[PDB]
């Protein structure tokens, strides 16, 4: 709640719930057409909700021997700033692959230049 | 010798080496060999003979077109074509019982104009079916 | 879940599957018109064009504005789309490769001036924000250059009052039957990159009366002759196009079925042991 947890956290992680659902929406609409009948407004939710969701992923210290990754912890203003910059399309510039297990966002950058 | 195409948006009517074509113009036919100038060409009713090598002929009427000829590679733009055998006299016939039609038709000097280039035509089609007899 | 709501979604993803077939059968037979119709269009414009290719290049040259490589100053386009949907992607990569070269010219302060051929380049050009100076939409399923002319007309009005200085069509090449791939195409101003005409240059053209009013005749015919062909191949591409969507949409709605059929047996399965053991833990 905004009263306890503060506008920019909360406006963020609502943000990030109506992109969500409606990607979820699209779903139905893509299987059986594919994205090519999709408005180029949903092409870009679209693109925008799947790097949310690599974005999502994080590489834990207790998960090092199942995978090789070196863990990290991510404080919560690099979160939400990460999740922001998402939102409003300041990282609509890098790939998909970028965003999957990595920490803050800087280092979403730094693995897109070596792709 | 060399080479002439025939065409339409409609269709290739010719293609292929030519000793020797004759073809309608605007101040009439003229002849066309190897050795002419190379004369770009507004055409008028008519048709166009094709000798091709060893000397055998084909004999195509025109609606109408341009000869270009920069090259001995020649062609013709036209803008509708067909042969003495894809016509027929009763085709031909037809064509001139279409001129007197628009002829009867109506009083505008354009449209008498269209209907006298009918005439012509329809007689050109009937002179190139006495060109594919001879 | 629930079984009737599911044995509903089963019944209309069914008949959208058998729906999608029969559209891959009509986009199939229109391909079959699209094409034959090409091909007979094909061999006058690749004539006309090989005929201004050798005006392009040998002596006794008169001078023509369609003929000098003036300055670009802005840059023209003749745009063709479907008016349609189920083409899969065809219109939006043809449309990102403009907007691609539109901003080179951009980044030289070279402006775009962009003529369309069907409603999907109307909306997206209106929309995005192009200069659409022209437009006509509809064609139907046998285009004729007749209706196609008066936007070119406009085209051409636009470069010999001087403004417009390089004209281009975009369009898709039948490169197969299952392969095409979006070009643009340099037009109006003859490219003199075209080949010399070395190979006979022992003719310097020469004229019937009035070089200009034959000329400029010979190459109003030829823009239109460029266009028109550009347009029947980008029709055959459609249908190309479609065909693959449609079979797409068929076998994923093929794949759909298979597994809602799935949800629904689990569902019939349970709901016959949720009774039962209702009515024994009942009859007590």
């Amino acid at each position: 709640d905004p009263l306890v947890v503060g506008q920019e956290h909360y406006d963020t992680a609502r943000g990030v719930q109506s992109i969500l659902q409606r990607y979820q929406e699209l779903k139905d609409i893509i299987a059986i057409l594919g994205m090519d009948e999709l408005s180029e407004e949903d092409k870009l939710v679209v693109a925008r909700a799947r790097k949310i969701q690599r974005f999502l992923s994080q590489p834990f210290f207790v998960a090092e021997v199942f995978t090789g990754s070196p863990g990290k912890y991510v404080s919560l203003k690099d979160t939400i700033r990460g999740f922001k910059g998402i939102m409003e399309g300041e990282y609509d510039h890098l790939p998909e692959q970028a965003f999957y297990m990595v920490g803050s966002i800087e280092e979403a950058v730094e693995k897109a230049k070596k792709l | 010798t060399y080479h002439l195409d025939v065409v339409s948006a409609e269709q290739q009517m010719f293609s292929g080496l030519v000793e020797k074509i004759q073809v309608t113009g605007s101040e009439g036919e003229l002849g066309i060999y190897p050795g002419h100038a190379p004369l770009l060409t507004a055409i008028k009713p008519g048709m166009i003979r094709i000798v091709k090598q060893h000397g055998h002929e084909e004999f195509i009427y025109l609606s109408g077109g341009i000869l270009e000829v920069q090259p001995g590679n020649v062609t013709v733009l036209a803008d509708t074509a067909i042969r003495g055998q894809d016509l027929d006299e009763a085709r031909a016939m037809e064509a001139k019982r279409k001129a007197e039609e628009h002829i009867s038709s109506s009083h505008g000097d354009v449209d008498y104009a269209q209907a006298s280039a009918e005439l012509a035509k329809a007689i050109a089609q009937l002179r190139v079916i006495e060109l594919t007899k001879k | 879940a629930g079984a009737k709501d599911i044995r509903s979604k089963i019944a209309s993803v069914q008949n959208t599957q058998k729906i999608t077939k029969a559209m891959e059968m009509v986009a199939a037979s229109k391909m079959r018109k699209s094409q034959d119709r090409m091909a007979a269009s094909r061999p006058y414009a690749e004539t006309m064009r090989k005929v201004i290719g050798h005006l392009a290049h040998g002596n006794l040259e008169y001078k023509h504005p369609y003929l000098e490589d003036r300055d670009v100053k802005r840059v023209g386009y003749l745009v063709v789309s479907t008016d349609r949907g189920l083409a899969g992607g065809l219109n939006i990569n043809l449309f990102k490769k403009l907007l691609a070269e539109m901003k080179t010219w951009t980044d030289k302060g070279v402006q775009a001036d962009l003529a369309m051929i069907g409603s999907k380049g109307v909306s997206f050009f209106n929309s995005v924000g192009g200069n659409v100076v022209a437009q006509v939409t509809g064609m139907g399923d046998n285009p004729s250059l007749s209706e196609l002319i008066g936007p070119v007309k406009v085209m051409l009005q636009a470069y010999d009052e001087g403004r417009l200085d390089k004209l281009y069509i975009v369009s898709n090449k039948f490169i197969n039957t299952m392969s095409q791939v979006p070009t643009i195409s340099q037009l109006l101003p003859l490219p003199a990159s075209d080949d010399d005409d070395l190979k006979h240059k022992s003719w310097d053209y020469l004229y019937e009366p009035d070089p200009k009013a034959l000329l400029d005749t010979l190459l109003r015919r030829y823009v239109e002759s460029q266009v028109y062909q550009g347009v029947v191949e980008n029709l055959a591409s459609e249908q190309a196009a479609r065909m693959v969507a449609m079979k797409a949409a068929t076998d994923n709605g093929g794949s759909l079925i298979k597994e809602l059929q799935l949800v629904y047996n689990k569902a019939r399965q349970a709901s016959i042991t949720q009774e039962l053991t209702e009515i024994v833990s009942g009859a007590a």
